[PDB]
RNA sequence: CAGCUUGUUGGUGGGGUGACGGCCUACCAAGGCGACGACGGGUAGCCGGCCUGAGAGGGUGUCCGGCCACACUGGGACUGA
RNA sequence: AGAAGCACCGGCCAACUACGUGCCAGCAGCCGCGGUAAUACGUAGGGUGCGAGCGUUGUCCGGAAUUACUGGGCGUAAAGAGCUCGUAGGUGGUUUGUCGCGUUGUUCGUGAAAUCUCACGGCUUAACUGUGAGCGUGCGGGCGAUACGGGCAGACUAGAGU
RNA sequence: CUGGGCAGUAACUGACGCUGAGGAGCGAAAGCGUGGGGAGCGAACAGGAUUAGAUACCCUGGUAGUCCACGCCGUAAACG
RNA sequence: UCGAAGGUGGGAUCGGCGAUUGGGACGAAGUCGUAACAAGGUAGCCGUACCGGAAGGUGCGGCUGGAUC
C-alpha cells in the first residue's frame, strides 16, 4: 500500500583475473504518499533482487516531511556530496515542477505544489540525497513558535 | 578589523554551533539594540552589560530546548560595509517565507519586517536571523 | 570576486565562433560547383562520400556534401547550398540542396521525399 | 586664469547593476568678476548662462575659506 | 481542421473509452495496433502526453488552440486545472452535448457548425463559441421539426443534466446559471498532468 | 591607441546674431583636457518597443508611433514667420 | 455532394515488425548505425505528432549557476603575482553634538499615444478593436525622520605607533 | 658598523589603521661585460669500455664555469 | 580675405599577392631509434647553459608531484 519509484538502474563491474564481474544497483524511492518518505539504495547481481533490497532499505529508512497543505512550508536549499537542490513552495494551482530524481522523491513524499531546481552535480544519487537533505532542513510553524514563543508571530493564512 | 556587526553575528553563530551557554563581546549601542531585538523575538535568553578592563562587555546567554537542540538555525549579515543594502516599505525582505526575522534599521530605530511594514517605513537591512 | 573588483573590472562573456562563415548571413547560397569528386571518411567508417567544391556568390570556395543516393552533378553547374555538418568528413560543413537549380530530386525515393526533393506521384 | 576659478565637484550614485555606491568627481569652471579665491576654499556655485565657451557657473560665496 | 477518423482506435490507444452511447464499446481488448499487445516501457512523459491527448480528444480541440487555452488558464487567477476545465467546458458545442441534445460530441459539433442555434437571438455557427453566465441558448425557430433535432426532443431523460445549465419545455432552450465546475462535473481525466506537460 | 591642445584655455575693447557664447577679430595672460581613459581606431541612426527569460539579465530597433540625418557627390547662399 | 497532407518511430523523445542490402550503398544533432539474421540504410505494413500545413537551413535567447548582481571559483581538477614597500583608489575602533548629502515617509508635476497586464464593452467566436485601472522601477519641487552610512566640531584608549 | 623580533612596564600620542591598480626595490642557479685568481670539481671536447649502434650511462683526462671586485640579467617544482 | 574641387610632396595606417623559407595540425597498415609510464632498467620534473640525426645527454642549483636504513 506504498508508493515505490525506482529512479536509476546502472550496471557496475569489477575486474578479476578472468574478466569483468557485473552487478546491478537500483536506487529506489518509497513513501506512503501522504507525509512520509524513505530512500534505499540496494544492489545485487540481478535487477529484481537489487530493486527488492532497495525497497527494504527505503522502508526501513522512512522519515517524516513537514507539509502545510500540499506544499512545503518555506524555501530550502539542500546539499549532498556535490548536488545542490532548491525547493520553493507554490500556489495550489501549480504542479510539481522538478527534474527526474527530485520529482520522484517529492511525488512519493506526497507533495503537490513545489518548484525544485538542481544546481550542482547531475548524478541521480546525489540529487536524491540533496533533496532529502533539504526536506530535513524544512521546519514547521508549530515548533519554530515553540522554540521562540507566543505562537502567532508568523503568517498562517490558510491553516485548515 | 571591520564590520563589528558581522563580528557579533559570527561570534554568536560559532558559539551556538559549539553548544556554548554564553558569549562575551565588546559592547556598543548597535549591538545592544540588536540583542534587544533578538531577545524580543525569542532567539536568545536574557542578556546583560558588565564593565570590562577597558570599556564595557556585553554577555549573552543562549537558549536551548529540553533536548539539546538550538533555537537559532541561521544568521547572516546582509548590508556589508562593502555593499550597503536598503529597502522600501513596499518590498521589505522575507526570511524563511516569513518564519524568520530580518532586522531593519529605520529612522524610528531597529525594527523587524512585521513591525516595519506595520509602520510603513524602510531602511537598511542589517541581518537575517531566522 | 569583490564587488569593488567587479566595479573596476566587469564580467566579460565568452568568445563564440561564427559558423555561417561562407553564407555570411544568408540561409542558402548559390554556387558553381566545380571539381566534383569522392572522399573517404575518418578512421572507423570506411565509406565513399560524394562531395563537390562550390564557389559561392559570397566569393568563397567551400566544400559541400551531396546527400541522397545518386546524383546528376558534374563540372560547372549551379547548385543551392545550405548549412549542415557531416561529422565524419574532416572539414565539410555545407550540403547541396536536392531539388534545386540543377540537382534534380532523388529517384525512386518514397519516404521523406521532401528532403532529397521528390514530388509525391502524378 | 584671470577672473575664472576652477572648482571640483564630487557626487555619489548607486552602481546600476552591482548596487555599490560609487563616488565620482567633476571639474566645472566658474566666474569671478572680482577674482579672490585660492586653493582649497570650499565654495558655493550657481549655474548660469554660457558666460564663455566652457564657463557655466558663477561663484556665490566662499564659505569656510582654506586653512 | 478536424480529425474525422476512427474514434475507437483513439480510445484504444489511451486505454479509456470517450464516446459511450450505441458505439460505447468495441467488445474487444485494447491492442491499439499490430503491436498493441506489447507490455511496453512507461515513461513519465507518456502519462502527461496521453492525459493531454485525452483532454484534446474529449472535446475535439486542436493542439494550437488547446495551447492558447493553456495560457488563458495559467494566466487566470485562482488555480490552473479547474480553470482549464472551465474554459474547455464553456464551449457552446459542449453545452449542447451536456444539455442532452446530442448523441455524441461529434454530432453536437455538427449541429453547432450548421448554425442550428441562436444565443441572444444571434445566429452562431462556430463550435468554439464560449458561452457565459446568464446566457440563453435558443434553437433557430425555423430549424426545428427536423428529424435529428426532434429525435432528441423525447429522449431527454437518460443522460443527467449538470447543475450549472438548465433545459426547459418543448421549446428546447438552455439557461446558464453560472460558469461550470468541471472538476466536480464529469472528469474522465486528471487536470494536474496537463499542467506538468506544459512546463517542459 | 599615452600625451593631446595655440582660437587652443581665460580676459578686455570692438564686430556679428533672433539669442548667450572664441561665434569672429586686435591685444594681453599661459593656460585647458587626460588612467574616472584624453587623443586615435572599429562599428552604429536613437527611443517607445519587439524576441527570450522565473526574474535579474541577454539579443534586437522590422510593421506602428516620436526625434534626428540626408535627397547623384562636394560646397554656397538667396527668398521667407 | 467540390475539398489532406507532412514529418518522425535506437536513447534523449511519443511511436515496431517484415523484406532487400551486406563497412558496400548509404544515415547521422550527439554517440554512433551498416563487414550475411540491421527496430539506426531503402521499401512495405503498422504506429505517433501535428495539420492547411509539415520539415530543413540561417539567426537570437533559453537550457548554461559555462562571466556567477540575484548566482561560481583558485592545496592536488584552469586559477595566489617569487617577495616586499608604497602612489591613486577602496574600506575602516568606542563615544557626544549638529547637518540632513546617502537612506527612508508623504504630496505635487512629469514619465505621449499605441504595445504589455487585469476587467468589461464590439465585430456570429477568435485574432483584431474601444474603454477604465494598473505599469511606467525613474527624475524634478515642497514638507517630515535621524537608526545606519557620510560631512563638520569634539572626546577616549582597546587597534597602530613611540 | 648595522636591521628586525619577543616579553615586561604602562610612561607617551590619540585611529595616526588595513590593503594596494600602476610604480619601485630585493630576488637561487645558470648566463653576460671588464679586471684578478684558479687547489678540487667539471658542461663542451678527447680517448677507453659496453653496445647492433652508444653523439649516453661507467672509466681516464679536460676548457669555460664554479671563487673575488664592480655592473648587468630578473628567471626556478622561486613550493606550504 | 575665406573658400570646394584639383595639383605637388613626405609620411602614417589597414588589407591582398610574393620566388624562397619557419614552425603547426590532421592523415595508412612507411623509415630510424626507445625518451616517459614499474627502481620504465641512469628516479622524474623545473630554471638555465653547452652539445647531439631524433626522441634527448651532460653540468649547476631546486622540488618530491621519488627511494633508503
Ligand atoms: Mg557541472
Ligand atoms: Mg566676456
Ligand atoms: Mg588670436
Ligand atoms: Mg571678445
Ligand atoms: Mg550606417
Ligand atoms: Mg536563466
Ligand atoms: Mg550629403
Ligand atoms: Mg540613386
Ligand atoms: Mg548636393
Ligand atoms: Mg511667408
Ligand atoms: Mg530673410
Ligand atoms: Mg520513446
Ligand atoms: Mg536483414
Ligand atoms: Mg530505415
Ligand atoms: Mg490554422
Ligand atoms: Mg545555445
Ligand atoms: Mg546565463
Ligand atoms: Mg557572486
Ligand atoms: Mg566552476
Ligand atoms: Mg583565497
Ligand atoms: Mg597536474
Ligand atoms: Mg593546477
Ligand atoms: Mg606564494
Ligand atoms: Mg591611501
Ligand atoms: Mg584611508
Ligand atoms: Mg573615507
Ligand atoms: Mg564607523
Ligand atoms: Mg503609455
Ligand atoms: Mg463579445
Ligand atoms: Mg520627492
Ligand atoms: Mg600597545
Ligand atoms: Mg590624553
Ligand atoms: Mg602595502
Ligand atoms: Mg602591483
Ligand atoms: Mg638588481
Ligand atoms: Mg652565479
Ligand atoms: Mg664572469
Ligand atoms: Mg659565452
Ligand atoms: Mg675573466
Ligand atoms: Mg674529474
Ligand atoms: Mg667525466
Ligand atoms: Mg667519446
Ligand atoms: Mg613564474
Ligand atoms: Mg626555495
Ligand atoms: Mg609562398
Ligand atoms: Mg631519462
Ligand atoms: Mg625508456
Ligand atoms: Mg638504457
Ligand atoms: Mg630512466
Ligand atoms: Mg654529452
Ligand atoms: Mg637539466
Ligand atoms: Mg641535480
Amino acid at each position: 500500500n506504498y508508493l515505490e519509484r525506482v529512479v536509476a538502474i546502472n550496471r557496475v563491474s569489477k575486474v578479476v583475473k578472468g574478466g569483468r564481474r557485473f552487478s546491478f544497483t537500483a536506487l529506489v524511492i518509497v513513501g506512503d504518499g501522504n507525509g512520509m518518505v524513505g530512500v534505499g539504495y540496494g544492489k545485487a547481481k540481478e535487477v529484481p533482487a537489487a530493486i527488492a533490497k532497495g525497497v527494504e532499505e527505503a522502508r526501513k529508512s522512512f522519515f517524516r516531511v513537514p507539509l502545510i497543505g500540499g506544499t512545503i512550508t518555506h524555501p530550502v536549499q539542500g546539499e549532498a556530496a556535490a548536488g545542490v537542490v532548491l525547493l520553493r513552495p507554490a500556489s495550489p494551482g501549480t504542479g510539481v515542477i522538478a527534474g527526474g530524481a527530485a520529482r520522484a522523491v517529492l511525488e512519493c513524499a506526497g507533495v503537490h505544489d513545489i518548484l525544485a531546481k538542481s544546481l550542482g552535480s547531475d548524478n541521480a544519487i546525489n540529487v536524491v540525497h540533496a533533496t532529502v537533505a533539504a526536506l530535513k532542513l524544512l521546519q514547521r510553524p508549530e515548533e519554530v513558535a515553540a522554540r521562540r514563543g507566543l505562537p502567532i508571530e508568523d503568517v498562517a493564512p490558510a491553516g485548515m | 578589523m571591520t564590520d563589528p556587526i558581522a563580528d557579533f553575528l559570527t561570534r554568536l553563530r560559532n558559539a551556538n554551533s559549539a553548544y556554548h551557554d554564553e558569549v562575551s563581546l565588546p559592547h556598543s549601542k548597535l549591538k545592544a539594540n540588536i540583542a534587544q531585538i533578538l531577545k524580543n523575538e525569542g532567539y536568545i535568553s536574557d542578556f546583560r552589560t558588565e564593565d570590562a578592563r577597558v570599556g564595557k562587555s556585553l554577555v549573552i546567554q543562549l537558549k536551548y530546548g529540553p533536548s539539546r537542540e538550538r533555537s537559532i538555525a541561521g544568521l547572516r549579515r546582509v548590508s556589508k560595509p562593502g555593499l550597503r543594502v536598503y529597502a522600501k516599505s513596499t518590498n521589505l525582505p522575507r526570511v524563511l517565507g516569513g518564519l524568520g526575522v530580518a532586522i531593519i534599521s529605520t529612522s524610528s530605530g531597529l525594527l523587524t519586517d512585521r513591525q516595519a511594514a506595520r509602520q510603513g517605513v524602510g531602511g537598511e537591512v542589517l541581518a537575517y536571523v531566522w | 570576486p569583490t564587488i569593488q573588483q567587479l566595479v573596476r573590472k566587469g564580467r566579460r562573456d565568452k568568445i563564440s565562433k561564427v559558423k555561417t562563415a561562407a553564407l555570411k548571413g544568408s540561409p542558402q547560397r548559390r554556387g558553381v560547383c566545380t571539381r566534383v569528386y569522392t572522399t573517404t571518411p575518418k578512421k572507423p567508417n570506411s565509406a565513399l562520400r560524394k562531395v563537390a567544391r562550390v564557389k559561392l556568390t559570397s566569393q568563397v570556395e567551400v566544400t559541400a556534401y551531396i546527400p541522397g543516393e545518386g546524383h546528376n552533378l558534374q563540372e560547372h553547374s549551379m547548385v543551392l547550398v545550405r548549412g549542415g555538418r557531416v561529422k565524419d568528413l574532416p572539414g565539410v560543413r555545407y550540403k547541396i540542396i536536392r531539388g534545386s537549380l540543377d540537382t534534380q530530386g532523388v529517384k525512386n525515393r518514397k519516404q521523406a521525399r521532401s528532403r532529397y526533393g521528390a514530388k509525391k506521384e502524378k | 586664469m584671470q577672473k575664472t576659478i576652477v572648482v571640483e565637484l564630487e557626487d555619489r550614485m548607486r552602481h546600476p547593476l552591482y548596487g555599490k555606491i560609487i563616488r565620482t568627481t567633476k571639474k566645472v569652471k566658474a566666474h569671478d568678476e572680482d577674482s579672490v579665491a585660492g586653493i582649497g576654499d570650499r565654495v558655493s556655485l550657481m549655474e548660469t548662462r554660457p558666460l564663455s565657451a566652457t564657463k557655466r557657473w558663477r561663484l556665490v560665496e566662499i564659505l569656510e575659506k582654506a586653512k | 481542421a478536424r480529425y474525422t477518423g476512427p474514434v475507437t482506435r483513439k480510445s484504444r490507444r489511451l486505454r479509456t473509452d470517450l464516446v459511450g452511447g450505441d458505439q460505447a464499446f468495441e467488445k474487444r481488448p485494447y491492442p491499439p495496433g499490430q503491436h498493441g499487445r506489447a507490455r511496453i516501457k512507461e515513461s513519465e512523459y507518456l502519462l502527461q502526453l496521453q492525459e493531454k491527448q485525452k483532454a484534446r480528444f474529449t472535446y475535439g480541440v486542436m493542439e494550437k488552440q488547446f495551447r492558447r487555452y493553456y495560457e488563458e488558464a495559467v494566466r487566470q487567477p485562482g488555480k490552473t486545472g479547474e480553470e482549464l476545465l472551465k474554459i474547455l467546458e464553456s464551449r457552446l458545442d459542449n453545452v449542447i452535448y451536456r444539455a442532452g441534445l446530442a448523441r455524441t460530441r461529434r454530432m453536437a459539433r455538427q449541429l453547432v457548425s450548421h448554425g442550428h442555434f441562436n444565443v441572444n437571438g444571434v445566429h452562431v455557427n462556430v463550435p468554439s463559441y464560449r458561452v457565459s453566465q446568464y446566457d440563453i441558448v435558443d434553437v433557430r425557430d425555423k430549424s426545428l421539426n427536423t428529424v435529428p433535432f426532434q429525435i432528441a426532443r423525447e429522449t431527454a431523460g437518460e443522460r443527467p443534466i449538470p447543475s450549472w445549465l438548465q433545459v426547459v419545455g418543448e421549446r428546447q432552450r438552455v439557461l446558464i446559471h453560472q460558469l461550470p465546475e468541471r472538476a466536480q462535473i464529469d472528469v474522465p481525466l486528471t487536470e494536474q498532468l496537463i499542467v506538468e506537460y506544459y512546463s517542459k
